[PDB]
């Protein structure tokens, strides 16, 4: 799914970039045609700001999906790094207690040096 | 001054006075009902100067919106909320802006609206009439009712209140001085950039050179940007002085 | 280029208008300020560097004579070294804009006469001067001087 969501989001991203650049050019040309002395049709000018925030929403969806997938894959890598379910819970409480022991040993003796 | 009446109907009153009479007797909250009764074939321009008036009309609309959004709160607009005459003037300018927008839609101010089925000019005119009827009373001093307060609390939701430049950027010595203490100065040492008269946004570091008024401090660019499309009725007022009265004084460019 | 061209065409079409940055402001600042929030919260020292780094053999000092505190500068050096013999003081004329050009050795042929040994010093020194690369320093001149004195000691004995 996250790879396929990423493949979904890429052409939408290119579409939003195209519309953003073209709409920026349209709005700038309209504002220069008002600012300099020029006639110009009012028309369906299609505001710029919506395109800009739409692009930002697409980038948020992309970074969300990739951060999720990266956390999941790093999670699986360290999980493989470390068959009855009570045996699982026994080694899990063993690992948690052992890491707690290392941490409190370091903290207590780094405080035992001074203060 | 710009509206030249093409024919004299109801004579002995110039169209400034006809407009002020009509806007002061018609207290309708809608802008259409005021605009109907105002002989709108008289309010015609050549659609060139009418387009070039865009920045002054932009300042009018933005100041009205800033004032009405400032109502729920001492700030840069606190005096205008209780002055009936200035609010009447703002009403009259909104009505002539509506007429000129119907003639040519490019002259109008723009509001970034957080909706697309909106008539922003009519909204601001409704709130302005409801504020002004407070103060156009005889011997009134009517504090504004809560309906106006909540409607003007809704204005940042409906439109974006932009920002405004306020003219006296104070570098005068008289505020800085004190009795019994003399300032010791060096010559040439000198102990969001707009043109305040033609409301043009200069850049961060402006490329065209400028004059500064010596009393208020307003900045204008020195030569006009478009010599063809220039509302000379507005630009030629401030050739020799500022509006406050002080002289112009050329400011040197930065070159950063 | 691709996917960005119409912006480039609009902006390159509309350069040299005095209301340009007004147009950019009006079309771009409300979107950005809505999304991104409001904006932001005597002697040239090259010669002092050379003289400060010289070997204590040389004893470089300014000439009491000659123009001072002006374009070019003038030096009278010395030589102290038990191995080397006492020799005529040597006169240097360093131009202003000293790097990117070569200083000049003020020649005094008359004091390099009246001995065979000083004649050998002078001949060998003019030889190494012709051998020098262009835009050399002062220290290149002083070191060719010391090497010339050493060769004229060895060639003599
Ligand atoms: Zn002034």
């Amino acid at each position: 799914d996250p790879v396929q969501r990423y493949k979904m989001l890429i052409p939408q991203l290119k579409e939003s970039l195209q519309t953003l650049m073209k709409v920026a050019a349209q709005n700038l040309i309209q504002n220069t045609n008002i600012d300099n002395g020029q006639k110009s049709s009012d028309g369906p000018i299609q505001r710029f700001d919506k395109c800009l925030e739409e692009f930002y929403a697409l980038c948020d969806q992309l970074e969300l999906c990739l951060r999720l997938a990266h956390e999941c894959l790093s999670q699986s890598c360290d999980s493989a790094k470390h068959l009855p379910y009570p045996q699982y819970l026994a080694v899990i409480k063993a690992q948690i207690s052992c890491a707690k022991d290392i941490h409190t040993a370091l903290l207590d003796c780094a405080n035992k040096v001074t203060g | 001054s710009l509206l030249r009446p093409h024919f004299l109907n109801t004579p002995d009153k110039s169209p400034g006075d006809r407009l002020t009479e009509i806007c002061t007797k018609i207290t309708d909250v809608d802008i259409d009902k005021v605009m109907i009764n105002l002989k709108t074939e008289e309010f015609v321009l050549d659609m060139n100067t009418l387009q070039a008036l865009q920045q002054l009309l932009q300042w009018v609309g933005d100041f009205v919106l800033y004032l009405l959004a400032s109502l729920p709160n001492l700030r840069p607009g606190h005096s205008f909320l209780r002055d009936g005459t200035s609010l009447g003037m703002l009403r009259e300018l909104m009505v002539v802006i509506r007429i000129w927008g119907l003639l040519k839609p490019s002259c109008l101010p723009v509001y970034t609206a957080t909706s697309d089925t909106q008539d922003s000019m009519s909204l601001l005119f409704r709130l302005l009439t409801k504020l002004w009827i407070c103060c156009r009373d005889e011997g009134p001093a009517s504090e504004p009712d809560e309906a106006l307060v909540d409607e003007c609390c809704l204005l940042p939701s409906q439109l974006l209140i932009p920002s405004l430049d306020w003219l006296p950027a104070s570098d005068g010595l008289v505020s800085r001085l004190q009795p019994k203490q003399p300032l010791r100065l060096q010559f040439g040492r000198a102990p969001p950039k707009i043109d305040h008269l033609r409301r043009l946004h200069l850049g961060a570091c402006p490329t065209e050179e400028c004059k500064a008024c010596t009393r208020c401090g307003c900045v204008t660019m020195l030569k006009s940007p478009n010599r063809t499309t220039a509302v000379k009725q507005w630009e030629q007022r401030w050739i020799k002085n500022c509006l406050c009265g002080g002289l112009w004084w050329r400011v040197p460019l930065s070159y950063p | 280029q691709y996917l960005c061209q119409p912006l480039l065409d609009a902006v390159l079409a509309n350069i040299r208008s005095p209301v340009f940055n007004h147009s950019l402001y009006r079309t771009f600042v409300p979107a950005m300020t809505a999304i991104h929030g409001p904006p932001i919260t005597s002697i040239p020292s090259v010669l002092q560097g050379e003289v400060a780094r010289l070997d204590p053999k040389f004893l470089v000092n300014l000439d009491p004579s000659h123009c001072s505190n002006n374009g070019t500068v003038h030096l009278i050096c010395k030589l102290d070294d038990k191995d080397l013999p006492s020799v005529p003081p040597l006169e240097l004329s360093v131009p202003a804009d000293y790097p990117a050009q070569s200083p000049l050795w003020i020649d005094r042929q008359w004091q390099y006469d009246a001995n065979p040994f000083l004649q050998s010093v002078h001949r060998c020194m003019t030889s190494r001067l012709l051998q020098l690369p262009d835009k050399h320093s002062v220290t290149a001149l002083l070191n060719t001087w010391a090497q010339s004195v050493h060769q004229a000691c060895l060639s003599a004995a």
